[PDB]
């Protein structure tokens, strides 16, 4: 077997009203992303034949 | 495999995992630099 | 570890595989080897 890695979908940051930048809400939001992974395999195939 | 004689502990013990990294197709983006830009220095 | 931000796909990129083979202790032979051996060239 083979295994490689997938990279996850895309993120959006959040707009933040002027009225919250004293607060913590100055930051934004957290954008987070998990990655994936992919297999590959093979079969057999045979003939065979007699002289 | 489990087929000959002697055998393997488990399935990790016979891949290879690569550290490549690919992606799909993104959207494209169009409205992002089409216009100009307007510096500005106050509210 | 499903803790930070990012996480990785799964526990095969968590952990690092050796190719060191360990054996327990095992008994002792005794009987095999401590008599004369009378060689023959017959039934």
């Amino acid at each position: 077997i083979l295994t490689m890695l997938v990279e996850p979908d895309a993120g959006r940051a959040t707009w933040v009203a002027a009225s919250a930048y004293g607060s913590d809400n100055t930051t934004g939001s957290e954008v987070t992303g998990a990655l994936t992974e992919i297999h590959f395999s093979t079969y057999k195939l045979a003939a065979k034949s007699f002289i | 495999n489990q087929s000959s004689s002697v055998e393997v502990s488990s399935e990790s013990y016979e891949t290879i995992f690569s550290q490549r990294i690919i992606r799909d197709l993104q959207k494209e983006l169009v409205v992002g630099a089409l216009f100009e830009e307007l510096p500005m220095s106050s509210k």
